[PDB]
């Protein structure tokens, strides 16, 4: 009865909060920081992913609400493929900036040529362009269907359906899961052991504060990204796995699980860019 | 060596002629009001003829 | 609406803009090392022990710039050794007038240069007259560049590398040494030639990579010439403080050089360790006494929390002396990348 | 002995200059209008620069100046249309100085090298090259100034300047009695005096011809660090380190008017004149230029938009500009 009210509330919150974060983000790092910085084009584009990742949370929240999608087949056909492109542009711009911070402590000579701000433009453009080539074939099969006398437009594949479903329920959790938690993991904790091993972290009680402090915020990052992104990609390979009996449980489930995924992509900027030391010095100027 | 020929130069630095602070004063700030419908810089210049503009 | 005049300044500017641009992002993967010193405190041992390369650098671009250098140097030597004459022997002066009045109107090589390689040889006189214009001071080289320009007369000449360096005036001042070391670029500043003030150059570098302050161990008995009232090592001591707590160097770290073992080695078992310190006596030992001079050495960082300083010792052969310096450098990179991602 | 002797007439001196004074300039130009508040907007931002700008100089035509940074690029801009038009590879990076001829055929440059080198911006080849390199100081090269196509001055950091010849490379001059290290020089409208000032808070004026100092200016107490020659030549402004800019005067020897102020403690790194002479801009360390009223001793504007310390600055000939140079790797032209 009141269940589909909360999820809507907790749907709106979570997408106010998010939009307003990305465009306060926008804003700083257009108006009072520049963009010279490799790690500020990571960042910018980082936001651009989790506010264009957000802006489809009405849509999906008046579809719960009216249990119909009035919008149109193109509307959403264009709004699963944005959502498909988000969320791979948003996990691969975290992973390049893992790997740009593993480059700037483990390999500091290499650091000094590879991380031009002309490498992380042509880096994010392949990213954007790598996000596309799999959002493009989702572009050309999604579509509007009827049933029960509703609509709803979940894609819908060719003539061996189980195959073909089944090779992207595969794909989107093998690339999106394990890719980003296995490099996230390898590099962080080589930059970590890096810093332990260096000089100006070890050895005073102000330096042993900053490394606690620099490793306390890294792995903040991780479990954030690996707990808010960790229920929905195993719930969904359980729903595909074996068939569930409907129950207003399993909704308010599924429902949770895509909360925490766009919590994470509303919390990207608050730990991205409000704890970046950089941010904080032009927060402190004004 | 060194202190005598400073000296012989800041004695010779003495004896030069000097006219009144009055009569510089003066004639500098007359050569100030005698080029001030010159200088762009005080006198604002009309957007026509400055060579200084948005494109 | 702007025409050919307008575009071609367009693309020449454009062309200025790439040139900057690749001379920049070059001048970033560089680490600037600023080489202190007192008085025979060891740079030069520091210096001649990285003999890798010393004028490596821009060869393409140094050999088309000095050739006026060289034209100028030239007839300014010709015209003085005719100066030098005065104050048979007629049609070579016609012909060293008729050069005087081409070189006057630039001329280029093609006609001028050969004129005046091959008259000027001709004569016997030329080397009594150039002997004779030793009594006032002129050019240091200027016989060289005759009798080491003549076998050469190409319009674009590029005879060798050693041309270069005998044209470039030697610089009195501010030195520059350019090696490199394990895939990194390190450029080291010398200051020992400007003795004015340094108060009005140290500004000139503010945000050099390192410092290689460099301060002899055997100086801690050693007294100054300067009114015998000065100790060397308390001189280097208020050097090292003077850098230390400067507003241009507040992060930066530095790199000290004790440079004198051996010689300390050989001070300490004859000469009494209280000169230097009086209210310090301990042992006697060679380790003990050069731990407590980099102790009280290493305690003059007043801010200590942010900087970092990095003490080698170093006595004569020392491969690892660099290994040293790539070690604190690249630690001084890895605090610069970690600033430039947001971490530190 | 003689230090009596010299102390006495220098006492001498000075009362002579006591005694010369009967009004202040603040009295003589205590009855004419205010230049008020004046209002300064760049027009052009040079942008090209990657390091810390330290000198420049305007051009006699009035569309064409230089600028020197730390890049070792000594870059000819463009004051109207923004084009970058020369950039010369310097075979020193550390310079603080560079001049611009007055037939603009030739740019010099210099600093820690002990060097001034003179390039040919009109070469046969189109491109630019050099000419002659000045050697023969033991100091930073802080000033040079082009006399003519000939004659270049220079201020060193060995407490001397210099006169030089270009194609002989030889100091036909030396100007020898500070005691203290010059950090700015300035040609006279005539090109027949220059005035320099130096470390130990005193400037000297020197005759090129006859190669002796005439005046000696004991008005500031910290240093010098720019000085600047008034449009007529009657007079000049000094810069220095103690936030005061000090009017000086040829004719009558003595300190005119101080412009200083009890908010703007920071040092003092460049001033010029206008054509008019009524405005004296002086660049500071605390990031921005301030206008001066030459006459009332009053700021009329701040030339903000630099957040770094501005170190050269430079009104043109003809009056129409205002190009402030900084330690952020950028120019900015006013009006
Ligand atoms: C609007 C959506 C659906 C279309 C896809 C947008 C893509 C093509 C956009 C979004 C973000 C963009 C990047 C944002 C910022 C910069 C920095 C700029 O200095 C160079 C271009 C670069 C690197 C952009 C390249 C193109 C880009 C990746
Ligand atoms: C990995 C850790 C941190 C979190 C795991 C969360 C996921 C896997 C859990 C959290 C809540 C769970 C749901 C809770 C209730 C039900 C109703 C039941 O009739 C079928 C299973 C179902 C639908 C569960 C499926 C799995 C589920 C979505
Ligand atoms: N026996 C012995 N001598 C050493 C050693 N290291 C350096 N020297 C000498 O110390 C002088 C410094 O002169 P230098 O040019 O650096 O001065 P400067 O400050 O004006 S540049 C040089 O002649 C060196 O032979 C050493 O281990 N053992
Ligand atoms: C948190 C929102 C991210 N979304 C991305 C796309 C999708 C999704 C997620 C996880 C795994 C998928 O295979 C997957 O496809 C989609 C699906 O089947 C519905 C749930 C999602 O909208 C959601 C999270």
């Amino acid at each position: 009865m009141i269940t589909a009210i909360t999820i809507m509330a907790l749907y709106s919150i979570v997408c106010v909060v998010g939009l307003f974060g990305n465009f306060l983000v926008m804003y700083v790092i257009v108006r009072y920081t520049k963009m010279k910085t490799a790690t500020n084009i990571y960042i910018f584009n980082l936001a651009l992913a989790d506010a264009l990742a957000t802006s489809t949370l009405p849509f999906q929240s008046v579809n719960y609400l009216m249990g119909t999608w009035p919008f149109g087949t193109i509307l959403c056909k264009i709004v699963i493929s944005i959502d498909y492109y988000n969320m791979f542009t948003s996990i691969f711009t975290l992973c390049t900036m893992s790997v740009d911070r593993y480059i700037a402590v483990c390999h500091p000579v290499k650091a000094l040529d590879f991380r031009t701000p002309r490498n992380a433009k042509i880096i994010n453009v392949c990213n954007w362009i790598l996000s596309s080539a799999i959002g493009l074939p989702v572009m050309f099969m999604a579509t509007t269907k009827y049933r029960q006398g509703s609509i709803d437009c979940t894609l819908t594949f060719s003539h061996p359906t189980w195959y073909w479903e089944n090779l992207l329920k595969i794909c989107v959790f093998i690339f999106a899961f394990i890719m980003p938690v296995l490099i996230i993991t390898v590099c962080y904790g080589l930059m970590i052991l890096r810093l332990k091993s260096v000089r100006m972290l070890s050895g005073s009680k102000e330096k042993d504060r900053n490394l606690r402090r620099i490793t306390r915020m890294v792995l903040v990052v991780v479990a954030v990204f690996i707990v808010c992104w960790t229920p929905i990609h195993i719930y969904v390979i359980i729903k595909a796995l074996v068939t569930i009996p409907e129950t207003t449980f399993q909704t308010v489930s599924w429902h949770f699980c895509i909360a925490l995924g766009y919590t994470n992509s509303c919390l990207n900027p608050v730990l991205y860019a409000f704890l970046d030391e950089n941010f904080k010095r032009c927060f402190r100027e004004f | 060596a060194q202190a005598r020929k400073l000296v012989e130069q800041l004695k010779m630095e003495a004896n030069i002629d000097r006219i009144k602070v009055s009569k510089a004063a003066a004639d500098l700030m007359a050569y100030c009001e005698a080029h001030a419908k010159e200088d762009p810089l005080l006198t604002p210049v009309p957007a026509s003829e400055n060579p200084f503009r948005e494109k | 609406t702007l025409s050919a005049e307008d575009k071609a300044a367009v693309e020449r500017s454009k062309m200025i803009d790439r040139n900057l641009r690749e001379d920049g992002e070059k001048a970033a993967r560089e680490v600037k090392l600023l080489l202190l010193g007192a008085g025979e405190s060891g740079k030069s041992t520091i210096v001649k022990q990285m003999k890798i390369i010393h004028e490596a650098g821009y060869s393409e671009e140094e050999c088309k710039q000095y050739k006026a250098v060289v034209y100028s140097n030239t007839i300014q030597s010709i015209i003085a050794i005719i100066r030098a004459m005065g104050r048979s022997a007629r049609a070579d002066d016609a012909r060293q007038l008729f050069v005087l009045a081409g070189a006057a109107e630039e001329g280029f090589m093609t006609a001028e240069l050969a004129g005046v390689i091959k008259r000027l040889w001709k004569d016997s006189g030329v080397q009594a007259c150039f002997n004779r214009s030793r009594e006032y001071q002129l050019n240091d080289s200027a016989a060289y560049y005759l009798n080491d320009l003549d076998r050469i007369a190409q319009p674009n000449y590029i005879p060798t590398q050693q041309d270069v360096l005998r044209t470039r005036v030697k610089t009195t001042g501010i030195v520059e040494t350019h090696f490199t070391f394990k895939d990194l670029h390190f450029k080291m500043f010398d200051v020992g030639g400007q003795r004015s003030e340094r108060k009005k150059w140290i500004h000139c570098f503010e945000g050099v990579t390192a410092i290689i302050f460099c301060v002899a161990l055997s100086d801690y008995d050693l007294v100054l010439a300067e009114d015998e009232e000065m100790n060397r090592m308390h001189e280097s001591m208020k050097l090292f403080d003077s850098i230390c707590n400067n507003k241009w160097f507040t992060d930066t770290s530095i790199i000290l050089f004790l440079n004198k073992k051996d010689l300390f080695e050989e001070k300490i078992k004859k000469s009494p360790l209280t000169i230097c310190y009086p209210e310090y006596a301990g042992s006697n030992t060679y380790e003990e006494a050069a731990a407590y001079i980099q102790c009280q050495f290493e305690d003059l960082n007043k801010r200590k929390d942010t900087k970092e300083i990095y003490t080698h010792f170093t006595c004569a052969t020392d491969t690892k002396n660099v290994q040293f310096v790539f070690d604190a450098v690249t630690d001084v990179i890895i605090k610069n990348n970690l600033k430039d991602c947001g971490l530190f | 002995q003689l230090r009596q002797e010299a102390e006495q007439l220098k006492n001498q001196i000075r009362d002579a200059r006591k005694a010369c004074a009967d009004a202040t300039l603040s009295q003589i130009t205590n009855n004419i209008d205010p230049v008020g508040r004046i209002q300064m907007r760049t027009r052009r931002t040079l942008r090209g620069h990657l390091a810390k700008i330290y000198a420049m100089h305007w051009g006699t035509d009035s569309r064409l100046l230089v600028s020197a940074s730390q890049d070792g690029k000594l870059i000819i801009w463009d004051s109207y249309t923004t084009n970058k038009v020369h950039a010369i590879p310097l075979r020193s990076s550390w310079v603080m100085t560079c001049a611009y001829a007055p037939s603009g055929n030739y740019v010099a440059c210099g600093g820690l090298d002990n060097i001034c080198s003179i390039y040919n911006l009109k070469t046969r080849e189109g491109n630019v090259r050099v000419s002659r390199e000045l050697a023969g100081h033991t100091g930073y090269l802080s000033c040079c100034r082009f006399l003519d196509d000939n004659q270049i001055v220079t201020s060193s950091g060995d407490t001397t300047c210099a006169l030089w010849d270009i194609e002989t490379g030889q100091q036909t001059t030396t100007f020898t009695g500070h005691t203290g290290d010059v950090m700015s020089l300035s040609l006279a409208p005539d090109t027949r005096l220059f005035v320099s000032g130096a470390c130990d808070a005193s400037a000297k004026l020197w005759d090129v011809r006859e190669g002796m100092c005439r005046q000696t200016f004991t008005g500031h107490e910290s240093d010098i660090n720019a000085i600047c020659f008034f449009p007529n030549g009657n007079a000049f402004a000094t810069g220095s380190d103690d936030a005061t800019c000090r009017l000086f005067d040829l004719r009558a020897d003595q300190e005119l008017m101080t412009y200083s102020h009890d908010n703007i403690i920071c040092g003092i790194t460049s001033v010029s004149f206008s054509k008019s002479g009524r405005l004296l801009l002086a660049g500071y360390d605390d990031f921005n230029c301030n206008v001066w009223d030459a006459l009332k001793a009053d700021r009329a504007g701040v030339l903000a938009g630099h957040d770094n310390r501005v170190s050269c600055l430079g009104v043109t000939d003809d009056g129409m500009a205002v190009a402030t140079g900084s330690w952020d790797s950028f120019l900015k032209i006013w009006n």
